[PDB]
């Protein structure tokens, strides 16, 4: 749904006026992506080191 | 479509698709939308240009 | 003082609202609430602090 939001505004920014932009001051999905990436990184190192 | 080429009405005859539940005409279809808030006549002349 | 919403109005193709309220300097202190007048039955105006 975060990707759906980021793509459903990405087709709206061509129609924005020149004195505007969009940023994301508050977001929670990067810690989810970083957590799952970190745990699969630890598992991928673990299965070769053993 | 040869006999109906008469003066008064712009009569258009066709056959429905084989599944009438799915649409009423074969071929593509699309919408032209006003995103910036421009008036109706601009979209009308854009439709005429298209 | 209650900001009554009366009906709708069109703006740039989108439907918006029209509100009704006094000016800010008419409502900032308690004695400013004494600045308002009501019309009685026979026609004339009577102040609110009366």
């Amino acid at each position: 749904t975060a990707k759906a939001i980021r793509q459903t505004i990405a087709n709206l920014e061509p129609f924005m006026p020149q004195g505007m932009k969009v940023v994301y001051p508050y977001d929670t999905t990067p810690v989810v992506s970083a957590s799952i990436h970190e745990v699969v990184k630890t598992l991928g190192e673990a299965i070769l080191l053993v | 479509m040869h006999f109906f080429s008469f003066k008064d009405a712009m009569v258009f005859a066709f056959a429905p698709p084989s599944v009438l539940e799915l649409g009423n005409a074969t071929g593509f279809d699309l919408f032209l939308q006003d995103q910036a808030g421009v008036g109706h006549e601009v979209l009308l002349q854009a439709r005429n240009k298209f | 003082w209650g900001s009554s919403y009366v009906n709708d109005f069109i703006d740039r193709g989108r439907v918006k609202r029209v509100y009704l309220q006094g000016r800010p300097d008419a409502r900032m202190n308690p004695d400013d609430l004494s600045k308002w007048y009501v019309r009685n039955d026979k026609g004339e105006m009577v102040p609110f602090n009366a």
